[PDB]
């Protein structure tokens, strides 16, 4: 059987971090041709 | 019959790009001036 | 303490109780401890899931080897005459009383949770030996209690503001009908209870401007009955989730197949279903029919019968429909 | 301030519950199209075959393996 | 001669209908009111209240306050008045505020209703109470206004809501007696019908007891038998019920002759013909509906209905692409739209929609048998029995969720434990050779 | 005609030509890809001309007419960077950048408006 | 005062019934409502035949179901009738009108365009150039005004700002009394010199149409409006004031125990950042009019500030009792959760919030703000740029973008927009 409540518990803890989520990958600002999703990337090789 | 879209050109790229060359040609030369 | 019932997956007023309880257990400021046998009634039932198949099975598992209280029903009538018996457990019985008295708003409730959080849940034994510098007794998350109350915590951050407030209205609906009751009267004064409240009250960091129209709102609010109340939906007198409602009932079964219950309260709460946690819960159906057999009706027998054994299949994936004939 | 006195655009009363905003997301659902979406190549052909159905049969058979060429010159099988 | 007579009584008394009622903020009958107007047959504006100049300030203040959905603060401003006419307001904002609140507190639970078929509640009715007694009129007269009328409705309709059947019909009798052209009315008063012999039951005290305060209302009107909605009474509670048709043909074609262009009579004749299982001139009925009213998601439920029986894939795809351009938030538009995606076996994403449309209106208890049905092709058996299960609940005389719950067990070899669904079915419609 | 006229950059028979085709059709077609092409390219042969005045309005009602355009805007802000009316162009850059996502003789163009912005020290 | 108050009660009166009449939500409610602060005219040019689609279609907007109200009115002849089927199909129209970016944000979701309303456009050029009386003289009534008020509305979606005044100042001088109108009139100024501008045009060049209204009405400086005119101006965007503090006054002794006045007023001290001062002004309105719930998101700001969470608390425990789904309501509460440290979760309130008007005050900016917290850097700065394109007049929207952009490496797009809110809120020490 189901548990409706450990369903629903499941179903927030994936939405909380979709608005964390939210600027990554499509989403880019105008004068930066790049979005951030490789702002970290390239970061994460700067101190690497 | 039906018609398509009437031919129209837009600023091309190497109209921009002379323009772009004597804007830094004109944000160039004044400050020597200063 | 009758009222109409509704299955809800957020912090009951009942759950509150026990978190109330746990509060002074931990804190140990007043060295109040609670017995342990007072604690293995409340959060026991809460404890999850029974199961129980209508026939071809017989208390197979159900039957405790130690024979145990029967679970409580979510009114503080109910849960203070626990307490109550005792010479000394007017103590604990106050502070209960006091806390419930030093709640008086959501906000207070979210004092109460970020505190347990914050300090008093910890997740593991290895940072206890590090942890002798808290004044306060801290809790393992496998623990009884521990288990319980990250089942609680969790219950407290699953929902938004609509929740909360949900949680607030009830409580006060729960806490004012305690207000007219013969045993609040024997409690009207108490003098521990000011010192109790005033405890936890402090630290209000105003009470000269704000104190006044902090009333303004929680009365207005409120039902002064001065005016027309501000018209609001209809809201239950109790509330329960699906597992507490899970161990009262097959108690009642049981107990009806072969410390007093309270047959009365529990038969009329469980007449006020909303037909949905009915869906949620189909162990209401066959308590109607096991009944149905005590009078020997045939027909009301029957669709009960399969009134249990459509929603039963469909929420359960394996098959089950070999079972439903038997 | 001044929120709700005006009126100059779609605002929350205009709808008749404003609980509808819980929803909020059935404007931006793209309701499939009539025909060849059924199929989800095939359904160009599916959808070819469906209108190809209207001929008489003398006409279908001038057309089995028609084929026309972009000049004008035609080619009958 | 009369006929043409009547014409010219009818269009001064629908303006008057039209204009109190959407003047008092009230839609259920202002609605109907002006299409009423609107399809009767071809052959200085009206107005007046007993308002004092000082308290009609405070009209303009609740009425506005009203559908600008501040319906609690329309309350407190109006709280000290004492006239009938804005005393009903001011209760009005109090149950409607509560109505829309309940809707707000409950959305996630699809079935309504409790498990053995207030107190916030009965404040109001206090109110209409202790209100009532202190004016002094208190009905039973001739000089009997319409505000003192519309009050009775909201008293009928209060009380129905508690489940005091029984008394809600006498209220509502004397609303309509003291003031008749009241559609909202009617309705409340349909619901609480449940049987035949209780339509015959009331039908009777409609004819021999009853009669209007022909004061209120203009004259040649308050015959009983040239009224409009004791007309309208036939045509819609004898059939929606599916009773015994009694008076009922004479008063049919009479509306006919005098509301031509009524599009709410129109589909109604052409649910009529859907109701008979006679698809073809139904077809040709609703035709006339969708050309003369494009935008109608009313009754659109059973064309879209009548083209899944017919179907001409090709036709469906018209409406849905058509239907869902109006709005989204229409209990039929999601159910029409579900029609087309089921003809396209796309059952998963149907299935959907069908709980879309439900739970936008939850008296579509219709839609409850098409859930089950998308359940059974996608060969999920146990998901399909809850569903149909649910739709029996709500009302147990359903002889489509019988039929269709019965069908899934029959589906699995259990041909037994699908004997009492079969069975129980069979009360319902004797009179089938297919079951 | 006109568009080829210009594109063999005789800059004058274009003009005439398209001129009267749009005296033409002074009366019809107020919209649907008729009015704003002529009326764009006129202004585009113009600015063509280094006659940017009567070219400023021309855009100026093209771009009333129809606003979702990033044509419109990136050739007005060119217009304007021809002159020196910097805050009133970048602004249509900005917009004609929201509207179409590369626009890279917009980026380049904006950019050393930029550069501008810098050097200028106005009050 | 003497007859001064009392000819404002008739006309005032007019006000509130009309504009109701003809389905002004808004413009309606706030003269209604000045009605009981303040201390049956019936008439309208219809026949017989044309009375009934009135009620025909009023009705069917009441209802909510616009599109078919389009419909039954297809060919209608009469000057302002005509008014009521445009309104329903601009709409029917806006309310599908969402872009793309924008309601990704709008919703999260993340997955005929608009030649509607040229069509629009043009249909009430057509019908005013075809319609018998035009605006010039002492011709035209109240329903004139409405389909210039409507036309001029249109040309503000096209950013055809500079038309959309000289439209607007025409409504208004045919008839003046609609509060909807001014407010409209408000996002059209996006500048402070022309304010002035503005403000002499009122006072030389324009005229009101006395034909229509009440006596000591037409005149600029005897109506009363005027002031509140002025009060909304110089509020938005302080620049010089003119008469504002002397103007003041008097309107104040007239309307007493005005709740819109006093928020207004108290919002003022808000403006100053005169926290201590600002709470008793807002603490008086909440005793007098509980049940009244706009403009309380600023009581939550300041409270915010204050950080007095347990007063704030009680404050979202009493408005969401009342109310669960309008604007202010789950703007209030996004705000609570901020408090709380939970920014996470503050997002989803305020995007419940700004999915009910998507023209609200300065909820866009707060929405961008949380964003910040939580590192994303690229949907805030492209969040409060909506707050730009909607009002350009807010100075936290322009601060934002160039705060933002600080923090990205690139600080050369900041300088542009630093330098706008400089010209916006100059008495700043921050910027």
């Amino acid at each position: 059987k189901l548990d409706e409540f450990l369903m629903l518990s499941e179903q927030y803890k994936s939405r909380l971090p979709k608005i964390r989520k939210l600027g990554w990958n499509r989403f880019k600002p105008i004068g930066i041709n790049k979005t951030m999703y490789e702002l970290e990337m390239l970061r994460s090789r700067a101190r690497a | 019959m039906i018609r398509r879209a009437p031919t129209t050109l837009q600023l091309s790229h190497d109209d921009v790009t002379s323009l772009i060359d004597d804007l830094n040609e004109q944000k160039l030369k004044q400050q020597l001036n200063i | 303490k009758y009222g109409p019932l509704g299955i809800t997956n957020f912090i009951t007023p009942y759950d509150l109780c026990i978190l109330i309880l746990i509060h002074a257990h931990c804190s140990q400021d007043n060295g109040i401890s609670v017995p342990t046998a007072v604690f293995l009634r409340l959060i026991s039932p809460t404890r999850p899931s029974l199961e129980w198949n209508p026939l071809l099975k017989d208390n197979s598992n159900l039957r405790s080897s130690s024979i145990v209280p029967p679970p409580v029903l979510p009114i503080l009538d109910n849960i203070i005459r626990i307490l109550l018996d005792d010479k000394d457990g007017n103590k604990i019985a106050l502070t209960l009383m006091g806390y419930l008295e030093a709640i008086n708003g959501l906000d207070s409730i979210n004092r109460l949770m970020m505190d347990l959080e914050k300090n008093c849940l910890v997740n593991n034994y290895r940072s206890m030996k590090m942890r002798t510098t808290s004044t306060r007794r801290q809790m393992t998350r496998a623990s009884f209690l521990g288990t319980f109350l990250s089942t609680c915590i969790r219950k407290y951050q699953i929902g938004d503001f609509e929740m909360r407030e949900t949680i607030w209205i009830n409580l006060q609906n729960f806490k004012t009908v305690f207000k007219h009751t013969p045993l609040w009267l024997r409690f009207k004064d108490n003098v521990h209870i000011q010192k109790v409240k005033n405890c936890l009250l402090a630290n209000d960091e105003i009470s000269v401007e704000d104190q006044q129209m902090v009333e303004f709102f929680q009365h207005f609010n409120n039902g002064n009955d001065a005016d027309s109340k501000t018209m609001n939906e209809e809201n239950y007198g109790t509330l329960i989730s699906i597992q507490h409602l899970q161990s009262i009932v097959n108690r009642q079964i049981v107990n009806w197949l072969d410390y007093e219950e309270q047959s009365g309260l529990v038969f009329d709460l469980l007449d006020t279903l909303s037909l949905n946690d009915a869906t949620k819960f189909p162990l209401i159906f066959i308590l109607k029919y096991l009944e149905a057999i005590k009078e020997n009706s045939y027909q009301t027998a029957l669709d009960s019968l399969h009134n249990y054994f459509d929603y039963k299949s469909t929420g359960n994936s394996q098959n089950y429909f070999h079972i439903s004939l038997l | 301030s001044s929120s709700s006195y005006r009126d100059s655009y779609f605002q929350y009363r205009h709808l008749p519950a404003p609980h509808h905003i819980l929803y909020a997301e059935w404007n931006q659902d793209i309701l499939a199209l009539p025909d060849e979406v059924a199929n989800i190549m095939t359904s160009e052909q599916n959808s070819n075959r469906y209108w190809n159905s209207f001929h008489d049969e003398d006409d279908w058979n001038l057309f089995n393996g028609m084929e026309l060429e972009s000049n004008g010159v035609v080619t009958f099988a | 001669d009369s006929q043409d007579k009547i014409i010219h009584d009818i269009r001064i008394q629908l303006r008057k209908a039209a204009t109190e009622l959407s003047r008092w903020k009230l839609y259920g009958s202002s609605k109907w009111a002006a299409e009423a107007l609107a399809g009767l047959a071809e052959a200085i504006p009206q107005n007046g209240f007993g308002l004092s100049e000082t308290e009609y300030d405070l009209y303009l203040l609740g009425s506005t306050l009203f559908d600008a959905k501040e319906f609690d603060r329309c309350v407190f401003f109006l709280k000290d008045v004492t006239n009938p006419y804005l005393k009903f307001l001011k209760l009005y904002s109090k149950f409607l505020s509560w109505d829309k609140k309940s809707q707000e507190s409950m959305e996630n639970i699809l079935t309504t209703g409790k498990f053995t078929d207030q107190s916030n509640i009965s404040s109001i009715l206090k109110e209409i109470n202790t209100f009532l007694e202190s004016y002094e009129i208190k009905i039973d007269d001739d000089e009997a206004d319409l505000g003192l009328a519309l009050l009775y409705y909201l008293r009928g309709v209060i009380l129905k809501q508690e489940k005091n059947i029984s008394k809600a019909m006498s209220s509502f009798l004397k609303s309509l007696s003291c003031y008749s052209f009241n559609w909202s009315c009617w309705l409340e008063l349909m619901d609480c019908l449940q049987k035949v012999d209780d339509a015959l039951l009331l039908n009777n005290y409609l004819y021999q007891n009853f009669q209007f305060k022909f004061s209120e209302n203009l004259g040649s009107q308050r015959t009983i038998e040239f009224n409009i909605m004791i007309k309208f009474f036939k045509l819609k509670v004898f059939e929606e019920l599916n009773g015994q048709l009694e008076d009922y043909f004479e008063d049919l074609e009479f509306l006919l002759q005098v509301f031509p262009n009524f599009t709410f009579l129109k589909a109604y004749n052409a649910t009529i013909s859907y109701n008979n299982l006679d698809y073809v001139t139904a077809e040709s009925r609703f035709d006339d509906i969708v050309k003369q009213d494009p935008y109608r998601l009313n009754d659109l439920e059973t064309y879209s209905n009548i083209l899944y029986v017919m179907q001409k894939n090709s036709k469906l795809a018209y409406l849905a692409q058509f239907v869902s351009q109006i709005d989204r938030f229409r209990p039929e538009t999601c159910c029409i739209i579900a029609n087309y995606y089921s003809a396209r076996q796309e059952h998963e994403k149907s299935i959907m929609y069908f709980r879309r449309a439900l739970t936008l209106d939850k008296k579509t208890t219709n839609a409850w048998t098409l859930m089950g049905h998308e359940f059974v092709e996608l060969s999920n058996s146990h998901a399909a029995i809850e569903c149909y299960r649910r739709a029996v609940d709500i009302c147990p005389r359903d002889f489509k969720a019988w039929f269709g719950l019965g069908q899934a067990y029959a589906l699995l070899d259990m041909h037994l434990y699908s004997l009492y669904y079969f069975q129980k079915a069979c009360t319902l419609k004797p009179w089938d050779r297919r079951i | 005609m006109g568009v080829m006229y210009f594109k063999k950059n005789e800059f004058v028979k274009a003009k005439k030509y398209l001129k009267k085709a749009l005296e033409v059709v002074k009366d019809l077609d107020p919209s649907s890809r008729t009015t704003i092409s002529i009326q764009l390219n006129l202004g585009h042969t113009y600015r063509k001309l280094n006659e940017n005045e009567i070219a400023i309005k021309c855009f100026r009602c093209v771009l009333e007419k129809n606003d979702k355009n990033s044509e419109i805007h990136c050739s007005l802000g060119y217009l304007y960077l021809k002159t020196k009316k910097l805050q009133k162009a970048i602004d249509h850059l900005h917009k004609s950048l929201y509207l179409k996502p590369n626009n890279s003789s917009a980026t380049a163009l904006l950019k050393n408006a930029l550069e501008l912005n810098v050097t200028l020290s106005l009050d | 005062q003497d007859k001064i108050i009392h000819d404002i009660r008739i006309q005032l009166r007019k006000a509130a019934t009309e504009l109701s009449r003809w389905k002004l939500y808004g413009s309606s409610k706030w003269a209604a409502e000045a009605l009981a602060g303040l201390a049956p005219q019936n008439g309208f040019g219809l026949s017989e035949t044309e009375y009934d689609l009135y009620l025909l279609g009023s009705t069917l907007f009441d209802a909510k179901e616009f599109d078919r109200c389009v419909f039954f009115l297809k060919d209608v002849t009469n000057p302002y009738l005509k008014f009521l089927k445009l309104y329903s199909k601009f709409l029917s129209w806006d309310k599908k009108s969402q872009e793309s970016m924008e309601n990704i944000l709008t919703t999260g979701k993340f997955t005929e365009s608009q030649s509607n309303i040229s069509s629009i456009l043009k249909e009430i050029n057509t019908f005013l150039e075809s319609y018998e009386i035009k605006i010039d003289d002492d011709e035209a009534d109240l329903g004139l005004a409405l389909l210039y008020y409507l036309r001029g509305v249109i040309l503000k979606q096209e950013k055809n700002i500079s038309k959309a005044m000289s439209s607007f100042l025409k409504s208004l001088s045919c008839y003046s009394f609609n509060w909807s109108c001014w407010l409209e009139l408000m996002d059209c100024l996006q500048k402070v010199d022309d304010a002035l501008l503005l403000n002499n045009y009122l006072y030389q060049n324009f005229q009101f149409k006395f034909s229509e209204n009440l006596g000591s009405q037409r005149t600029i400086e005897f109506n009363i409006m005027i002031k509140f005119f002025k009060l909304k101006v110089f509020e938005e965007l302080n620049g010089q004031l003119e008469d504002y503090f002397e103007d003041l006054e008097f309107l104040l002794q007239v309307f007493p125990n005005f709740t819109f006045l006093k928020a207004y007023n108290a919002t003022i001290s808000y403006n100053n950042l005169d926290y201590v001062t600002a709470e008793s002004r807002f603490d008086d309105i909440v005793k007098q009019d509980p049940y009244r719930l706009n403009d309380l998101e600023t009581y939550s700001n300041i409270l915010y500030v204050m950080q007095k969470n347990s007063k704030l608390a009680y404050l979202a425990q009493f408005v969401s009792q009342i109310d669960r789904f309008r604007p202010e309501t789950c703007c209030i509460i996004a705000n609570y959760y901020s408090a709380r440290q939970e920014h996470e979760k503050s997002i989803m309130y305020f995007r419940r919030a700004l999915t009910l008007d998507k023209k609200t005050t300065n909820a866009w900016t707060l929405m961008g703000h949380e964003f910040v917290e939580l590192s994303n850097s690229h949907a805030a700065i492209e969040c409060y740029r909506r707050a730009v394109d909607i009002c350009p007049r807010d100075f936290k929207a322009w601060f934002g973008l160039g705060q933002a952009y600080a923090l990205l490496d690139m600080h050369l797009y900041s300088l542009y927009y630093f330098q706008k809110a400089c010209t916006l809120k100059p008495w700043d020490r921050r910027i």
